[PDB]
RNA sequence: UGCCUGGCGGCCGUAGCGCGGUGGUCCCACCUGACCCCAUGCCGAACUCAGAAGUGAAACGCCGUAGCGCCGAUGGUAGUGUGGGGUCUCCCCAUGCGAGAGUAGGGAACUGCCAGGCA
RNA sequence: ACUUACCAACCCGAUGCAAACUGCGAAUACCGGAGAAUGUUAUCACGGGAGACACACGGCGGGUGCUAACGUCCG
RNA sequence: UAAAGAGUAACGGAGGAGCACGAAGGUUGGCUAAUCCUGGUCGGACAUCAGGAGGUUAGUGCAAUGGCAUAAGCCAGCUUGACUGCGAGCGUGACGGCGCGAGCAGGUGCGAAAGCAGGUCAUAGUGAUCCGGUGGUUCUGAAUGGAAGGGCCAUCGCUCAA
C-alpha cells in the first residue's frame, strides 16, 4: 500500500437500528447510522 | 490508368555463399527483412545488410527452435 | 451466363495449357464425361451443353460441375492500334487440359447418360470420353 | 507461464553473452534455497559451482534465503573460482530485477576480488 | 491530380515571386509580408542573375508551403488592380462631398461603423476645409483629409 | 516545407553550431539540448530554437 | 479479515464434507474483487470520469485507475489510447472487507430486491454482478451526485465448474436468488 | 556405480499437443507473517522482502496411451539438362537428375557438464 | 407459440484454379574449394588504336495480341 | 511480369514519395493482440473486462514487399551517439554518386556490470558543379603595414521537376 496517494483508514464503529453492532473497514466519517444489516432482514419470509 | 513506370531494383539476395573464404569487414547477403540472422562472429549492418567480423570461410547454417537461417563464419 | 460476380484483378495474364490432369477419377457419382482434347470453355459453352443435356435427364438423380470460367479475356476495340493499353472488356473464358473430368451424372441409367452425355458433347468445342465409376 | 515469462526474458542476455564469447555467471532464485553457477563461453560444461545446500555452509547461517546468507554463499564461490584462474565472470539478469537478495550475491563476488 | 498541373501552377507562383523582387523598396513594406521572406526579397536583386535564379528558387520554395491569397490580394490592391480597391476608393472620395460640404451631417457613418476615427481632429479638419474652400484659396488641406481617411481605411493602430 | 530548418548555437563563447529541423507551429518553445563541442572538448547546452 | 477467519473455521470443513476433496487446500479461495466503471459518454464530458473515479475512489480504500481504449473504431468516433472509463483493482486483505460492506449492507439496502442472480456464469466459476444505483452505498453521499450511474462487481476464484459457486457462496451467505 | 530432482547447453516436433496414473524426507510450484532496502501516471495475482504452518489443488517431472500433430521410405508419376523426331498452340524417343502428394513403417526422445537427496 | 413449394451466414468431407498465395518443392544456372587429363595464357592488370550503340529469323520459357500474324518487346 | 546468382524492356497490371519525429532515437526495465464463446449495467455489431482454444492471422507514423518474440509491436525513468576527426574492408553502378561498415582517439547517455548508442525495422522523403549570405582560419594580401579581394572548412542556398 502506497501512502498520500489512498484515501484515509479511519476506524468507525456502525450500527443498524435493529442492534447489530459492527466495525466496518470504510471512509464515511465519524460515524455510521444504518437502518439494515446481514441478519435481521426479511429476505427469507418474503420469498 | 496511367501505368508503365516501376523503380530500379537494387541489387540484394544470397551474394556470398558458403564455402568460399572472405575478408574481415564484406558483406555476405544484402536483404530486405531478417531471412538471414547473424551467427558466430557475423555482424548485422543498419538495413539488415549481413557483414563479417573477422576473416574466415562463411558457412550457413539452420538454429534456433523456429528452424530461423542463421550465417556464421569459422577462422581458417 | 455463368461468370463470378468478384474478381481479385480486373484481367490476368494470358497464360498457357501445359500439364497433365488432376481429376481422373469421379468422387461424386457414377458417371462422367471427360475431355480428351485440349482447349478452352467459355460460359456459354458451359451454359449450352449444360442447358442441352438438362432436358434429356429427369429431375431425379444429380448433376455435378466440375468446370469454372476463373479466366478473364480482353479484347482490342476497332481503330486502335497496338497500345493505348490493354483490351476492353468483352467476355471470359476457361482453361481446359485433356484428362480431367468436365460434367457428373447419377441417378438415371446408363442408357439415358449415354444420350445425354452425346447431346452435350457435339456442343461442347472439343473431344469428350464416357467413364464410369471404379472401386477406390 | 510463471516459468516461460522468466525464461523468455533472459535469452536476451543469454544471445548477447554467447556472441561475446565470454563466460557468464547465472543465478535462478528459488524461495528457500538459492544456487550459483559459473558456465564456460562454449555453454556446454561449468568450470565453478557453489551453492547453498552443501552442508559445508548450511550450518553458518539464519535461513538459507536472505540478503545475509546471499554474501556467504556469493563469496564461497568467488572464494573457489580464484584458484581456477579465470579471474573474470560476466554477470547476468537472468529475468530477475536487479535488487534484493541478488545484491549481496554479486557484491560479494565483487567485493571478493571478481572483475565485473 | 496531375504533377504537370501543379508544375504550371508552381511556375505561376514562380513569375508572382520574380513581381515582388523588381518593386520598390518604399512600396515593398506596404504588403504583409514575413520577415524570413522580406529578408530574402533585399538580398534577391543585389545578387547577380544566376544568384537570382537560385534566389527565385529560394522565393518560390518557403512562399508555396504557406497560404498565398492575403499576399496576392494585397499586392493587387498595391498594384491597384484588384476589383474593390478601386471601389473603396471611389466610395473613400463619395464621403468627401458628403462631408466637406456639410460637416456634420456625414461623421455619423464614421464613428458608428469605425471606432478608431479621432472625431476631435476629424471636426478640426473639417473647419479647415471649409475655410479655404469659402475663401477660394488653393486646396493645401484637402489632400491631407484623403491620406486620414486612407490611413484609418487599412487599420492604421 | 511546413518544417522550418533551424540553427543550434552552443550555449558558450565559440561559433560553432549545428543545422537541424524543427516544426515551429506545433513546437514554438525553445529547445534544451546540449550536444559535444569539439573546439570546447566538452558538451554544452544548445538554445535558440526557432 | 473476520470473514477470513469466517473462512478459515467453518467454511473449509463445510466443503470436504460435501465434495469429499483430497487436499485441504484444493478448495478455491478469492483472489481479487473487480470494479469495473463506464460513464455515459467520456467525449461529451471529461469530469464525469473524473467523478466517477473519486466515487470509486469513495467506495474502496484505494485511488482507483483509468482505462484507455482498446481498439480505436472509425464508425462510433472512438480513438485509441483515448480515457474510455475507470477501473480498479482490490488484492490483499481487501477481498474479504469489501465482501461484507456489499452483502451486509449494500444488497440488502437495494431497492425491489427479492434475490441476487442465480444465472450470470461463464462456465468455469467465476460470478458477475451488474449493479443500478450505486447510491445505496453510504459513501457514495446523495447530495454530492451529479447523475445516476451505476457499478459491475465480479468475483474471482480459482473453481472449475459453475456448481462449486453454489457452495461457495453459500458459504459466503448470498441469501437465494 | 545405480535411481530421483534442479541448473546451464548440443539438436529443434521420431523433440509437441491431448487423455489416464504417479511424486513431497530430499529438489520444485501455490500458500503464511508485511516498520524497511527497490517506486508508481493503479492494489503486493505478476514481478522486491523479514518466515517453513499446510498442501501437492494448479503448474512441473516421470510412465503408459498412436487420438491429433510430425518424420518418412521403395516403386510410380509430374517436371527437366543434353541430342534427335512428330500430325510441332502440344508430345515422343536415348540418356542423366529425379518431384509434390499418398501407402507400408517409425515415433510417447536422445545427449554433455555440475550440484543436491536415496542406495 | 405454430408453420412455409423462399433465401442463406459458419463449420464439416470431397473437387478445382491463381504472375502479383506457398504449410512443399526439382532439372538447369550461379558462387567457392580440391583433383587427373587437354586446351599456341584461351585468365587478369596497364598502355595504343579502333569499330559499333538501326539488327532479322529459327528453337526454347514468357509479356501484348485471338499462342491472329513475314506481329512487338524480353532472357 | 522476370524463365530459382545478379540484372532484364513494352501505350504491361497494381500503387506510393518531395514528408514527419527533439520522440515516434539510444539505454534500462516491463508487457504482449486481432476474431470468437460464456457472464456482465445505461450499451448499442467496440467502450473497459473475469474466465477461455491463438504466440501474432494485431501492430509495425505512410503505399507495397521482406522481416520483427532476443520482439523491430506496447508502457515508464534517464536521455542526446541525430557527437567530433576518422575509418581498414566490402558491395553497387562506366563514372560522378550511393549503401553497409568492424575498429581507433576524445567527450558523453543508459544499466551494477557484461555492452549498446555515428538516428528512426529496412527499402522512396531528393540535387553534383559554377556562382551568392554567415562564422572561423593573420591561409594569402601585385612596394611596405593594413584594408579590399581571393582560398579553405561547416552552413543554410532548386518544381535546376527537361
Ligand atoms: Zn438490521
Amino acid at each position: 500500500m502506497k501512502k498520500d496517494i489512498h484515501p484515509k483508514y479511519e476506524e468507525i464503529t456502525a450500527s443498524c437500528s435493529c442492534g447489530n453492532v459492527m466495525k466496518i473497514r470504510s471512509t464515511v466519517g465519524h460515524d455510521l447510522n444504518l437502518d439494515v444489516c446481514s441478519k435481521c432482514h426479511p429476505f427469507f419470509t418474503g420469498k | 490508368t496511367r501505368n508503365g513506370r516501376d523503380s530500379e531494383a537494387k541489387r540484394l539476395g544470397v551474394k556470398r555463399f558458403g564455402g568460399e573464404s572472405v575478408l574481415a569487414g564484406s558483406i555476405i547477403v544484402r536483404q530486405r527483412g531478417t531471412k538471414f540472422h547473424a551467427g558466430a562472429n557475423v555482424g548485422c549492418g543498419r538495413d539488415h545488410t549481413l557483414f563479417a567480423k573477422a576473416d574466415g570461410k562463411v558457412k550457413f547454417e539452420v538454429k534456433g527452435p523456429k528452424n530461423r537461417k542463421f550465417i556464421s563464419i569459422e577462422a581458417e | 451466363m455463368l461468370q463470378p460476380k468478384r474478381t481479385k484483378f480486373r484481367k490476368m495474364h494470358k497464360g498457357r495449357n501445359r500439364g497433365l490432369a488432376q481429376g481422373t477419377d469421379v468422387s461424386f457419382g457414377s458417371f462422367g464425361l471427360k475431355a480428351v482434347g485440349r482447349g478452352r470453355l467459355t460460359a456459354r459453352q458451359i451454359e449450352a451443353a449444360r442447358r442441352a443435356m438438362t432436358r434429356a435427364v429427369k429431375r431425379q438423380g444429380k448433376i455435378w460441375i466440375r468446370v469454372f470460367p476463373d479466366k478473364p479475356i480482353t479484347e482490342k476495340p476497332l481503330a486502335v492500334r497496338m497500345g493505348k493499353g490493354k483490351g476492353n472488356v468483352e467476355y471470359w473464358v476457361a482453361l481446359i487440359q485433356p484428362g480431367k473430368v468436365l460434367y457428373e451424372m447419377d441417378g438415371v441409367p446408363e442408357e439415358l447418360a449415354r444420350e445425354a452425355f452425346k447431346l452435350a458433347a457435339a456442343k461442347l468445342p472439343i473431344k469428350t470420353t464416357f467413364v464410369t465409376k471404379t472401386v477406390m | 507461464d510463471k516459468k516461460s515469462a522468466r525464461i523468455r526474458r533472459a535469452t536476451r542476455a543469454r544471445r548477447k553473452l554467447q556472441e561475446l564469447g565470454a563466460t557468464r555467471l547465472v543465478v535462478h532464485r528459488t524461495p528457500r534455497h538459492i544456487y550459483a553457477q559459473v558456465i564456460a563461453p562454449n555453454g556446454s560444461e561449468v568450470l565453478v559451482a557453489a551453492s547453498t545446500v552443501e552442508k559445508a555452509i548450511a550450518e553458518q547461517l539464519k535461513y538459507t534465503g536472505n540478503k545475509d546468507a546471499a554474501a556467504a554463499v556469493g563469496k564461497a564461490v568467488a572464494e573457489r573460482a580464484l584458484e581456477k584462474g579465470i579471474k573474470d565472470v560476466s554477470f547476468d539478469r537472468s529475468g530477475f530485477q536487479y535488487h534484493g537478495r541478488v545484491q549481496a550475491l554479486a557484491d560479494a563476488a565483487r567485493e571478493a576480488g571478481l572483475q565485473f | 491530380v496531375s504533377k504537370s498541373e501543379i508544375k504550371r501552377d508552381a511556375e505561376e507562383l514562380k513569375r508572382l515571386g520574380a513581381e515582388i523582387v523588381d518593386l520598390g523598396k518604399n512600396a515593398l513594406d506596404k504588403i504583409p509580408l514575413d520577415a524570413d521572406l522580406r529578408a530574402a526579397i533585399e538580398l534577391a536583386q543585389r545578387i547577380k542573375m544566376e544568384g537570382r535564379r537560385r534566389q527565385l528558387q529560394l522565393i518560390g520554395k518557403m512562399l508555396r508551403q504557406r497560404d498565398v491569397e492575403p499576399i496576392r490580394q494585397a499586392l493587387d490592391k498595391l498594384k491597384n488592380r484588384h476589383n474593390q480597391q478601386v471601389v473603396l476608393f471611389h466610395k473613400l472620395e463619395n464621403l468627401r462631398d458628403r462631408l466637406i460640404d456639410q460637416g456634420d451631417d456625414a461623421i455619423a457613418e464614421v464613428l458608428n461603423l469605425w471606432p478608431d476615427a479621432d472625431r476631435q481632429q476629424l471636426r478640426t479638419l473639417i473647419r479647415n476645409a471649409k475655410k479655404e474652400k469659402e475663401g477660394n484659396k488653393p486646396p493645401k488641406s484637402a489632400r491631407q483629409i484623403f491620406q486620414y481617411l486612407r490611413e484609418l481605411a487599412e487599420n492604421e493602430g | 516545407g511546413i518544417r522550418e530548418k533551424i540553427k543550434l548555437v552552443s550555449s558558450a563563447g565559440t561559433g560553432h553550431f549545428y543545422t537541424t529541423t524543427k516544426n515551429k507551429r506545433t513546437k514554438p518553445e525553445k529547445l534544451e539540448l546540449k550536444k559535444f563541442d569539439p573546439v570546447v572538448r566538452q558538451h554544452v547546452i544548445y538554445k535558440e530554437a526557432k | 479479515a473476520k470473514l477470513h477467519d469466517y473462512y478459515k473455521d467453518e467454511v473449509v470443513k463445510k466443503l470436504m464434507t460435501e465434495f469429499n476433496y483430497n487436499s485441504v487446500m484444493q478448495v478455491p479461495r478469492v483472489e481479487k474483487i473487480t470494479l469495473n466503471m463506464g460513464v455515459g459518454e467520456a467525449i461529451a464530458d471529461k469530469k464525469l470520469l473524473d467523478n466517477a473515479a473519486a466515487d470509486l475512489a469513495a467506495i474502496s480504500g484505494q485511488k482507483p485507475l483509468i482505462t484507455k481504449a482498446r481498439k480505436s473504431v472509425a464508425g462510433f468516433k472512438i480513438r485509441q489510447g483515448y480515457p474510455i472509463g475507470c477501473k480498479v483493482t482490490l488484492r490483499g486483505e481487501r477481498m474479504w472487507e469489501f465482501f461484507e460492506r456489499l452483502i451486509t449492507i449494500a444488497v440488502p439496502r437495494i431497492r425491489d430486491f427479492r434475490g441476487l442472480s442465480a444465472k450470470s456464469f461463464d462456465g468455469r466459476g467465476n460470478y458477475s454482478m451488474g449493479v443500478r444505483e450505486q447510491i445505496i452505498f453510504p459513501e457514495i453521499d446523495y447530495d454530492k451526485v451529479d447523475r445516476v450511474r451505476g457499478l459491475d462487481i465480479t468475483i474471482t476464484t480459482t473453481a472449475k465448474s459453475d456448481e462449486e459457486g453454489r457452495a461457495l457462496l453459500a458459504a459466503f451467505d448470498f441469501p437465494f436468488r
